[PDB]
């Protein structure tokens, strides 16, 4: 299919604070189909936020966003936009756009959108620190690791020796610490012999912050 | 400017769409007109008299005509296609009442017209049981305001 | 709202098995009712409407079945893009509700975890806080318990764990728990424990490592 | 090869509903024909068309009984019924389950030939009723000839089967008409002709069988 | 309501013949136009359907004339199992209407009845009436006279008679008179008797009974 | 719905003239190519001529080209072909056709249904049925050859439509009289030969034709 | 011109099936060429544009292949409904022409014609003018041959046949040949006889009659 | 109004279209402009200037300056869009050379601009490979006639 | 990993077309790159970028050489060419085969980072002469009894034209102590180098040694083999 | 074109150095700045990209700079696989321009070469002389036939540092015409060097 739904406008935001997601349309008659909205608290399920009509004659809410959030059209630019005001704790998550199934057809949705996430929390744009996960000392595998700790917000990207390393890898989705802050481990099975010989470095990349680290994790000194 | 279904679909599939499930078809600028429903030798056709709304009604409008048709037995009919002439009218489906399975379709009709022609079919025996022909004559010639003799 | 529930909610299975999972309404809702399909970390795509129709692209396995509250999905001969979490809305009443999801994960032999524990770095305890971690490596089922041990005496409040998404190759899993305490807690102490429960071994499994002097 | 049955009651009180139901015996899967008739018989041998119902359920009734009569279709059941309302002794009538003639061709389908297999039909009186149930008195014998019989007396409404020995002996019985005496109630005479060799041995039973008030009593007649 | 009129209403005609019944539209019905035979105490079999198509399993001998509103059942060579009524029906409009029916007799042999009288019971002495009943068994034509008497006296309102529908094997009929009385009034008279007129009897032949012997 | 609709077609002698038309609606007419393809009865396909946009530019096949002229009127939203000096090569059946999306030649979505052309300086004449008599157990085949006729076409039914099964009525044969000839048969058992009577319908419409014949063994 | 010539112009397949069918042409294309279908009684619809691209509403069972002269389309998984004659057109340059077609049909196990034979009617000899026709009912494939004898002579351009549209039932051709010739021609003669060479008869199979009986 | 397809459409499917096959293009009352294509911080836009015709060309009207552009590679271009500040300019597809599979595609531009943006990307991969922005800067301002240095 | 490597002749003459071809093969479908690349090294060490061909066979030269180099691929073969034509001396120079470096995420695409693989290189003389091919001469081991427990030898390879040789000690079994020097061009205008390799005294009765001097210009391929005489 | 600097454009240090070459364009570049290595005899590889983003399977210990103008590329701790010429390339504007190059010399302790003279066989002479594996690449070879200096009779080869020794080898050899070679005694190759306290002789003559 030529059908697209490509979002935007999500980021990070603070309680009682505004954000205005888009959704471009190609590949179909846009003033023929409705469009509707869908979220996902990160690990939880789907929960179904707004559908507007054709002409934007008609928009419907659930009742957790409604009076906060506006749903709206643009048929002529071929968008879809939510307005989200006031925002929650609650609200943070995976927001998808979906297009009706068929020409006037109301609930089912196919295809839907990749999704955009959006946070709300008041913690500040911080980089992470890296923190070894030093290897202790059968005698064929030892396991060693990069902890990631104290950054915000989503994603990171972690990769190992500048991408060489990809076999027996790891990397663990992150934790909300009540700090409001994330923390996520990466960690690598290798081979023993190599401890001594081989240089192993874990590449930390934030794009929200500008921070890169490349620490070098390597046995303890005793 | 127009937000409702058009049917080009069978009418079976059509009432499975939820932006019409159970929805107000009220239009109360609009008045009754009886009908017939007839077979290309002149006879009735028993069938799609004996389940379709007594009567149908005429919806105005600022610029045309406008006939409301119930259909019932809805989940059983296949294709259903109107003319006037061989000019074939697009048919906006406005509501499908759950309970009692009835579809309720509208046509725009043009300005003085006495009859309309149906291509049809009903879903029996799991095989296509084709109407070819069915002609809905009106009662009287149908106008779009108050002037109806 | 119509509350939306569903019966099988984690169910394991192997390609080429008949499954079935169901779902249920609070209220009475025709056939207007959708199933829905998303893998990690992408979109959902829709499977079935009308309770019963196939969307269009979809393979012929895909069973819908149902009328009024319980309904039910039926994959015909499962394969490997078909393992997924898998959920149904219906399309009676605004809001047009979801249902929790029935989850479909890969069946395997019971697999070991290799255990590792990890002291914190002396580059971390400048900062003021210490964070111990504990791996558990390629394991089947996903079920483990993580018991965390300060001189012989049980934690709780202070750690977090997070589990890795089902892998490609080997069906199995891997778990990391990360112990938060103070520097000034953490250096009274001596003998840090990670003792981990698994179907696999037959003994509670414990690794340690003595802050200081090995 | 579907065949059909009617299900009672056969007496209905003037004002009351008369509600007769139709059993879809044979071949049935009730897709098996497009649409199911009803056609009732008067005292004076005249039919009547009452009307229809089609596999999905809408109807079409005649514009003289319209707003009296109706029809559901079962389909889990294989049932189609007729309801008339408000009920006069006009009404008094055989009442018949039927079913089209289907084409030659990708059958069956919307056709109107003509009806084909048809239920044996029910009588259904209408009266301020009394509903008794039947005396059944011997009627005594005397080569050749030898004729014998059972005198069934005082009941009502109509109709009444008789049997003779099960269904085993059906040559030369005439089971008569009945006769409506001033009573108010019915009176019908059953006989059978037979060897005058076969007397002292053979043994014969009636099968007097009463819908609606049921009473089924067998007899024999020696002297 | 489309009427639909059948000529003639009665037939007698003998076995082998040539019988041609008829029946007319009040306005035009094309080719919509069924056949049916109904028996006595039996449903209609539909004969012909579409004017002139025969139908399964019937036999050979029906047949039916073409389109408009003048219509024709026609039976070739007429047998004892022909007797009976027969209807046309419309499908042209609704409601599809029948006609009055003709019902169709056939013509035999003159045969004497067989005849029998039959006392009341020793089941019926209890609380009630005596019922007399007189059967003719197997006679033709369906003129015949009944006559009870009670030491040669005549009645009239006791005896109601019914008779039977035309055999479809013998062609013949048969008859049952039953007198009622009282009790009371039944045990004061000594013999009982019918008499019985008909074409094939030369004279009356009687039956009594005389009570208990 | 997009749609195509022409008039205009019929019988005309060799010489003569016939304008055909196509109404279009459900799309901007003003933005679209047209184009006519013809088809001759039983033969298939054949490109005639399209015309652009504005009617800037017409193209014909060489057989067509002297004679037919292709037109517009994007006020109006119809398509015409003005066919003179018309021949026996040119009976067919004539498709109206829109390019496949805006201004886009050559590729053809949707067409029309279609209008018979019939070049043929024969007169309108009333068809004469004959029966074909069945001739000695087993299954016998009867029918009615329906002769002599002009223009098509004939419906032909068996005991008023009451006869579907195993009926084939044939396609019409043009003969060098100018005049068309089609059968029509069934395949029926032979007990029922001699009772039941199998009565023929043959209705032309063209002109006041209809006749019902019997079909009798000898 | 450019022409278009196609390969199979008939081509027998069952349901399920995977079909191909070419397109060739006569100079170099690139990829500018079209395929369409059309069903029996029924106007064309594009399948396939720019020798690969699928129209919209075509189900994605249709495949498009082949760039410069030598062009396919291909259904890999074949339906009831696939039965027609497929068109392709070049248009890379005016006139823009289409080829003669490939009709696919549905495939069955061979079979026999019943042959029948019709003398000409006492009703149309008084025109002038007499038809013999000839029938083959229900025969599986198309390929059959009538030979019309008259006194043992082979006729020869005084015949006209014509083919039924394939049954969607039983999957048989049915043909109709008419032999006409005059009325002082007709009775110069007296053997008339119809000869049916096919796949399913090991002989060609002759029925016949005599003029008069 | 001009006859000549409009772009709404993927440049890789409207070369498939046989009215502009090959079709002249040709325009003697016009003239050489050199140009420039860049990305947003100003550098060079390597795939642009390497897949485009130099000199592209002014065509001269009785109203409004019209721009060709041949851009090579036609069967590998999918979007293809021209701005003018952030009104978007409807571009005319011209001619397809199927031989050097080079798009000629046809804008008219403001009086007085010097540059013009160009949203677009490619199909490489089976992907749609993206270039939200490609500055094409002009070597001078355009103009109605020959009245420029 | 990709892989690439480039394809001969290595002398053209002065006006002629220089014609290299560089095969992708090695795990690829030739659409594993968004443009392909060709850089050449000149006698004094120093890199010249000459050009890229793209995906979709669009080219972008470098305007010092643009008026005499041309590009095309081939999908089939899986191969992308370089031509540059009206050659000079200027022009003497090792032609180098490159794909780009591109982005670890959602790649290949538009990226100029850098040249992550390199095809092996392939040196081209640009003059007249007539290929010739090497004479080979033996260099004669342990040449006494005062040798010191580890004794030389070696293979001069003399008198050829143009440049390379590859010298494969045994199979390429040993190659721990080989040493293939430079080669020196002579008076002649011929090339004369030499190849030696140091090993153990004590295995020359035990091991056999021959060197494999390859000439692919010329397609000569000696095997001379190198013992102590006596 | 933009021009690239390299400085220094050779460098000479220990094992366990730390080494810093720069880069300088004529221009802003940004970031679009590679590094390569090219080793003895093998193409380039790419180091770093992006100005400070390592590559995959080279070492840790080289680090980048930027962005701007002037960018350094280190090496933390030199290793005698380093070996080689580093070049800087630009990727902002088109051509992809490299610098002239900066050659890396391993530097080590003083080993004396092992000398052997070859004889000629009878097929055509010319005699070459072998000097092993020695440090550093200053060394005199000087040719002699009955103790006579034979300026103008050879040419000398010397091999790229070795990849593990640090070291270099030197192959001279004196072309004569057979008149001039076997009408004549004794061919020496003396052979000065750093690492050999007074010349060292290696000789033989014809016949033995």
């Amino acid at each position: 299919a030529e059908v697209q739904l490509v979002e935007s406008g999500g980021g990070v935001v603070q309680p009682g604070g505004s954000l205005r997601l888009s959704c471009a349309a190609s590949g179909f008659t846009f003033n023929k189909f409705w469009m509707n909205w869908v979220r996902q608290a990160p690990g939880k399920g789907l929960e179904w936020v707004a559908d507007i009509q054709v002409d934007g004659s008609e928009k419907n809410y659930v009742d957790s966003v409604k009076g906060r959030f506006t749903i709206s059209r643009d048929n002529g630019k071929n968008s879809l936009y939510l307005q989200m005001n006031s925002l929650r704790a609650e609200d943070t998550g995976v927001y998808y756009c979906a297009r009706g199934r068929y020409d006037y057809w109301s609930g089912y949705l196919s295809p839907w959108g990749q999704g955009t996430l959006v946070t709300v929390s008041s913690a500040s744009t911080k980089g992470p620190s890296v923190f070894p996960l030093a290897p202790s000392s059968s005698g064929g595998t030892a396991a060693l690791g990069c902890l990631v700790k104290d950054y915000f917000p989503e994603p990171v990207t972690v990769s190992w020796n500048s991408g060489a390393l990809t076999s027996g890898v790891h990397t663990f989705p992150a934790v909300l610490q009540s700090s409001g802050l994330y923390s996520l481990s990466s960690v690598v099975t290798v081979p023993s012999s190599s401890l001594g010989t081989q240089t192993y470095i874990c590449n930390v990349n934030h794009k929200p912050s500008n921070t890169k680290v490349d620490k070098k994790v390597e046995p303890k000194s005793c | 400017n127009n937000t409702y279904p058009i049917l080009n679909q069978e009418l079976r599939e059509a009432i499975k769409n939820p932006a019409i499930k159970d929805k107000d078809h009220s239009a109360p600028n609009s008045r009754p007109i009886d009908f017939e429903m007839k077979k290309k030798d002149g006879t009735q056709q028993f069938y799609h008299y004996a389940s379709s709304v007594k009567p149908a009604r005429v919806i105005f409008t600022d610029s045309k005509p406008e006939i409301e048709l119930g259909l019932q037995s809805g989940q059983f009919w296949r294709k259903f296609e109107v003319y006037e002439g061989d000019k074939k009218l697009p048919i906006k489906l406005v509501s499908y009442d759950t309970v009692k399975d009835y579809a309720y379709i509208r046509f725009s009709v043009s300005n003085g017209t006495k009859a309309v022609k149906i291509v049809s079919s009903t879903h029996f025996n799991n095989k296509e049981e084709k109407y070819d022909y069915t002609l809905m004559e009106f009662a009287q010639p149908i106008y779009n305001s108050a002037d109806k003799f | 709202d119509i509350q939306m529930t569903q019966s099988p909610s984690f169910l394991s299975a192997s390609v080429g098995d008949r499954v079935t999972i169901t779902c249920r309404a609070s209220q009475g809702i025709t056939t207007y009712l959708g199933w829905y399909q998303q893998r990690p970390g992408k979109a959902p795509q829709l499977l079935i409407y009308a309770a019963s129709s196939l969307q269009s692209g979809v393979p012929p396995r895909f069973s819908g079945s149902g009328s009024g509250t319980e309904f039910t999905l039926t994959i015909s001969s499962l394969q490997p893009e078909d393992f997924a979490t898998y959920y149904c809305q219906q399309l009676n009443t605004y809001p047009y509700t979801f249902g929790p999801g029935t989850r479909l994960e890969i069946k395997r032999t019971v697999a070991a975890p290799s255990v590792f524990i990890f002291p914190p770095s002396d580059e971390q305890l400048k900062s003021g806080t210490a964070s111990v971690v504990c791996l558990l490596n390629n394991f089947y089922p996903r079920e483990a318990k993580v018991q965390w041990k300060v001189d012989n005496a049980l934690q709780s409040g202070n750690s977090q764990e997070s589990v890795t998404e089902q892998d490609s190759k080997d069906s199995t899993y891997s778990l990391s728990s990360t112990l938060t305490l103070s520097k000034a807690d953490y250096e009274k102490h001596k003998v840090y424990a990670c003792e981990v429960t698994h179907q696999g071994l037959s003994s509670p499994v414990t690794k340690s490592f003595n802050r200081g002097e090995c």
